[PDB]
RNA sequence: GAGUUGAAAAUAAGCAGAGAUCCGGAGAUUCCCGAAUAGGUCAACCUUUCGAACUUCUGCUGAAUCCAUGGGCAGGCAAGAGACAACCUGGCGAACUGAAACAUCUUAGUAGCCAGAGGAAAAGAAAGCAAAAGCGAUUCCCGUAGUAGCGGCGAGCGAAAUGGGAGCAGCCUAAACCGUGAAAACGGGGUUGUGGGAGAGCAAUACAAGCGUCGUGCUGCUAGGCGAAUCAGUGGAGUGCGGAACCCUAGAUGGUGAAAGUCCAGUAGCCGAAAGCAUCACUAGCUUAUGCUCUGACCCGAGUAGCAUGGGGCACGUGGAAUCCCGUGUGAAUCAGCAAGGACCACCUUGCAAGGCUAAAUACUCCUGGGUGACCGAUAGCGAAGUAGUACCGUGAGGGA
RNA sequence: AGUAACGCAAACAUUGGUGAGAAUCCAAUGCCCCGAAAACCUAAGGGUUCCUCCGCAAGGUUCGUCCACGGAGGGUGAGUCAGGGCCUAAGAUCAGGCCGAAAGGCGUAGUCGAUGGACAACAGGUGAAUAUUCCUGUACUACCCCUUGUUGGUCCCGAGG
RNA sequence: GUAGAGAAAAUGCCUCGAGCCAAUGUUCGAGUACCAGGCGCUACGGCGCUGAAGUAACCGAUGCCAUACUCCCAGGAAAAGCUCGAACGACCUUCAACAAAAGGGUACCUGUACCCGAAACCGACACAGGUAGGUAGGUAGAGAAUACCUAGGGGCGCGA
């Protein structure tokens, strides 16, 4: 029933990224580029996009950068669509 | 411990003076002793380490008054 | 003092097999940043004089300006309130100039 | 920039500031300096070094480097700052400048008023 | 001017009220951050206007705990069992923008 | 009380006489490591049953073992831990050196290490100094005095009383006995030295002394406000120069294009505190508390003093070696007594050990505020006037521009 | 003193291009060297040197348009690889306990501690810089749900391995 | 399977059992996927179609079967996972627990760049040096020596 530690779920997701390689990857993978908190996980994150823009998430892959900040790629399943979800937010 | 739990007593410094009044530190150590020492009210031994010095003052005084002075309860 | 700066201590380097002169400590006073040889310390410059040469000097000091010296009366209750103008309207009717160093005694 | 004339720091992070006798928008006459024996309005103020800056008084001629490849640039005349002391009220009624004072008003507010001629400075709601 | 008013109101709501009201900003916030990254025409100052204003209520959520007689040991444990049992939600800018 | 969102401009948006920014008092939050303390760990991370670990406190339960002990369970913003320049206390305790060598000796009970604690600490209310006259707790300074003495009588070490000042404060217990208890123990009683208590019998015992929690004011500190008096000319700038005026309970400082009593901030002087702290005063009401005869009956802090032996330290190196403090082994007396007065005996004088607490004068500066320098002015002064204990070097301690 | 030297005796050469400027940068052709390496991975360590654009003050033992240099921006994707969430050796700590001027020392269970044991994935493709990590295809491990049955299990403990 | 302190195990006794051991191999995975070559385009980068054959024999490992066997003396870790099972003791429970097949679904933290027989580590240097381990081609050859070559990487950072 608990998580693996305590922080602020709004604080999982600072801002998405913008990016050549990124915009590209929306298009090829259905995929989405978000900075998390180094304190974050998997769980966190797949659940958090659950509840903000109500979508099912396929799988999720995070990396530490060395400046101590930390990446998440984010697929989501096929069924819905990254670049309608980007078009939402405002980056396309 | 080299400590009298009871009577605080303790070892002091020393020097050997030799005939040609060279002195080399020495410790005059306590005459400490384990035994079993009788507690009446029990009916039972109680096993420590004290001094000799200390035996003959529960031989004059009773158990029960020197380890009451000291603060400590048989008891353990 | 070489004792009191901060560092020194070690020997740089040994004191043969080096062509240089010889040295013990880096807060040295023959290099910079070292101590200092024979330098000012918080001193008691106090010294003692009888009384009578130092009331004997008060005495003939005064004695030698009688020339330039004169007596008033009192002035206490002439100023009410304090006020500087006055003050020195009055020594400039007694003859003095503010400019210039003086002294009452009273 | 030199160093060491940043403007003081107090422990909190923030600048030492100074108490100043002046506003923006407040008539004033030069008491020395270059435009010594002018009037004009203060359109800024820098407590931090209790300098002040008036329209059209102590300007000097800033050669503007052209930032673009497109045109050149030109000579911009831009005014600068001068410090408070060199300056004092002053009145158009009266034609005379003098020092500040402080009184206390019958509806219980502090103002400010000229001390030789005597009139009020800071009049309600004028910003 | 929004500082006899907006503290005034926060001290007659309730606990729920002012815990859900929270958890409104902490969402509304992170699409500010999202027109930050994408350059969108956006209020700096609505970052310092809903940071503070979360503050002022966990500032008298507090003060109501010390009429309770509430220890700062016991307030950190409460303070982590709400943020056990916190569910993300979407903020009402998602809803009115979604369509 | 008018402009602001640090250094730090610029940009983009806000707040603000409906009184912001800012300045003080009391509070809130205070991520991870770190005494670290849920467990683990290669400090700032991991795993988690989500927990202040352990000791202490308050309860419950009750191994060998009857009472107990040890465990076990629970409660409890839950006392303690660690840090801290120097001074201070305690414990361990050097060597180079000096003696023109060197061991006794000196350096030295210094340095350094460990432990502990406070704004001071420690000491401290005579089993004391003194000498036939008197002083009346402790501590510090002057002086006695480099004297008396100690010392391979070598180097060198070094008092005390009398006297003069700073600063002054004295109190609480054990015991006899009376009650309560199987005892342990609780309460009352009592605390002194030209001896005092208990004991009994007389008296009259305690108002004016010392304390003093509700709190109430006084005075200061922690933000501030009022605050007198100058014009022109001198060719970058005038505070200087020449000329003419003014204030002063304000000619202290700093700044201002160039040196200022009269330009700015200020100073003299005056005013001012919701809240908090401190020094004082007042106030509960319980509070410690006052004297004469009778008795040489009962008590005066015991494995203590003293002695023998081995040592230490007192200015004093075992010396005639007391006084003070310890190890080993022995081992008293209770005012008709005991100790001290430099072996010891006698007489006299002084004092009452073996229980404890106590302010001031005194020592120190990682620091705070104010003030002053025959102190330095970038090779100086703190190592460091710039991201200095940084850069750099070293496995590390550490060194260090 | 404009002296010595410019770090092996594997070897450079031409054409063309870039550019203010080329023995030194780029490409092409030919020649030559290493080839149990002077080749490709990888552990420790280093800690952004990796990729792109721009630049050539200083740094490079010459030059320089280039660079492991400078500036700007970007870059490391795992249920199966490695380590931890499992185990333990050497050894280090150690509840209590013993000893000891202090600090602390010895020491039992226990706990830490891979250099070991245990445990589930490959091929191909994509490509400024990453992939057994992303995409495609085909598998594996663990847990849960579902369907029947069983209806006492789970630790401790004993033994095998 | 059975007896004894006696479930399992161990020991003893009885009994069934000619077959067992595992590298390799067969088949699916495995598609006209990959591929030489060819047809066209170009800014020359690659793109877009097309894409045949895809077998056998010999040599043969320092690698696998393999802690397989033989011999010898110096006599060759521990714990957990895993498996079997009674009693005592502890916790929990009629599914809410154990167990079996298929199907379906779900999936923690850190490292991952680049150099690594080196110009980036260790040697104060872009230093003729040191740096564990893995992969191990062709001709001659006993050979991982030696000589010349492949893949691939280089011509050594002053020159004439
Ligand atoms: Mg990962
Ligand atoms: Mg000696
Ligand atoms: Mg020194
Ligand atoms: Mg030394
Ligand atoms: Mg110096
Ligand atoms: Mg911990
Ligand atoms: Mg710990
Ligand atoms: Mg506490
Ligand atoms: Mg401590
Ligand atoms: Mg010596
Ligand atoms: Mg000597
Ligand atoms: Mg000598
Ligand atoms: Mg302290
Ligand atoms: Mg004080
Ligand atoms: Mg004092
Ligand atoms: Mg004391
Ligand atoms: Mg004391
Ligand atoms: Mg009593
Ligand atoms: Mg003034
Ligand atoms: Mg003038
Ligand atoms: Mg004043
Ligand atoms: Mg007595
Ligand atoms: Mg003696
Ligand atoms: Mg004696
Ligand atoms: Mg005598
Ligand atoms: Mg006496
Ligand atoms: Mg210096
Ligand atoms: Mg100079
Ligand atoms: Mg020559
Ligand atoms: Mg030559
Ligand atoms: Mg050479
Ligand atoms: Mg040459
Ligand atoms: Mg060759
Ligand atoms: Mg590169
Ligand atoms: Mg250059
Ligand atoms: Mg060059
Ligand atoms: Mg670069
Ligand atoms: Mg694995
Ligand atoms: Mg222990
Ligand atoms: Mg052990
Ligand atoms: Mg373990
Ligand atoms: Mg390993
Ligand atoms: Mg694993
Ligand atoms: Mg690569
Ligand atoms: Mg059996
Ligand atoms: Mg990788
Ligand atoms: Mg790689
Ligand atoms: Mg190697
Ligand atoms: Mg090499
Ligand atoms: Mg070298
Ligand atoms: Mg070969
Ligand atoms: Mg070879
Ligand atoms: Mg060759
Ligand atoms: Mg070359
Ligand atoms: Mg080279
Ligand atoms: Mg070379």
């Amino acid at each position: 029933k608990y998580p693996r530690r305590i922080l602020d779920v709004y604080q999982i997701l600072q801002s998405p990224i913008i990016t050549e390689a990124a915009i590209k990857n929306i298009a090829d993978e259905n995929s989405l580029l978000f900075t998390v908190d180094v304190r974050a996980d998997k769980k966190m994150i797949r659940e958090a996009i659950s509840n903000f823009f109500g979508v099912k998430v396929r799988k999720v892959n995070t990396l530490i950068r060395p400046d101590g900040t930390k990446k998440a790629y984010i697929m989501l399943n096929k069924e819905y669509n990254a670049s309608e979800l980007a078009k939402k937010i405002g980056i396309f | 411990r080299r400590i009298c739990p009871f009577t605080g007593k303790k070892s002091n410094k020393a020097n050997r003076v030799s005939h040609s009044n060279h002195k080399t530190k020495r410790l005059q150590f306590v005459n400490l002793q384990y035994k079993r020492v009788w507690w009446e009210a029990g009916k039972r031994f109680v096993k420590l380490r004290l001094s000799t010095k200390a035996l003959k003052t529960i031989e004059k005084n009773g158990l029960d008054a020197v380890a009451k002075k000291a603060g400590i309860d048989l008891r353990k | 003092t070489r004792a009191e700066v901060r560092g020194g201590g070690r020997k740089p380097y040994p004191q043969k097999k080096t062509g240089r002169a010889r040295r013990g400590s880096q807060r040295s006073p023959l290099r910079p940043g070292g101590g200092v040889i024979f330098g000012p310390k918080p001193r008691d410059w106090t010294i003692k004089m009888n009384k009578k040469e130092r009331r004997l000097a008060l005495s003939t000091a005064i004695a030698s300006a009688v020339g330039n010296s004169f007596v008033v009366e009192e002035f206490a209750e002439n100023f009410e309130k304090p006020k500087t103008k006055d003050f020195i309207a009055a020594m400039q009717r007694w003859g003095l100039d503010p400019a210039e160093k003086s002294l009452f005694f009273l | 920039i030199k160093r060491w004339e940043r403007k003081d720091c107090k422990p909190n992070s923030l600048p030492k500031l100074h108490k100043m006798h002046v506003k923006v928008g407040d008539t004033v006459k030069v008491i020395s300096g270059g435009e010594k024996g002018k009037i004009g309005e203060i359109s800024k103020i820098h407590k931090h070094n209790s300098t002040v800056i008036i329209k059209d008084l102590n300007l000097k001629t800033k050669h503007v480097k052209s930032k673009e490849e497109g045109e050149q640039g030109q000579i911009i005349k831009i005014e600068a700052a001068i410090h408070s002391s060199n300056v004092m009220l002053y009145s158009k009624e009266q034609e005379v400048a003098s020092r500040v004072g402080h009184k206390i008003l019958e509806d219980g507010r502090k103002v400010r008023y000229l001390i030789k001629t005597g009139e009020i400075v800071d009049t309600p709601d004028r910003w | 001017v929004k500082k006899e008013d907006e503290l005034k109101e926060l001290r007659t709501k309730t606990n729920e009220q002012l815990n859900e009201e929270i958890l409104q900003l902490k969402g509304e916030l992170f699409m500010l951050r999202l027109q930050r990254s994408a350059r969108e025409n956006f209020k700096p100052s609505d970052f310092g206007r809903m940071r503070k204003r979360v503050a002022r209520m966990l500032t008298v959520k507090r003060e109501r705990e010390i009429e309770q007689g509430v220890g700062k040991r016991l307030s950190r444990k409460l303070d982590k069992a709400w943020k056990r049992s916190i569910v993300v939600r979407p903020p009402p800018s998602l809803k009115k923008l979604q369509e």
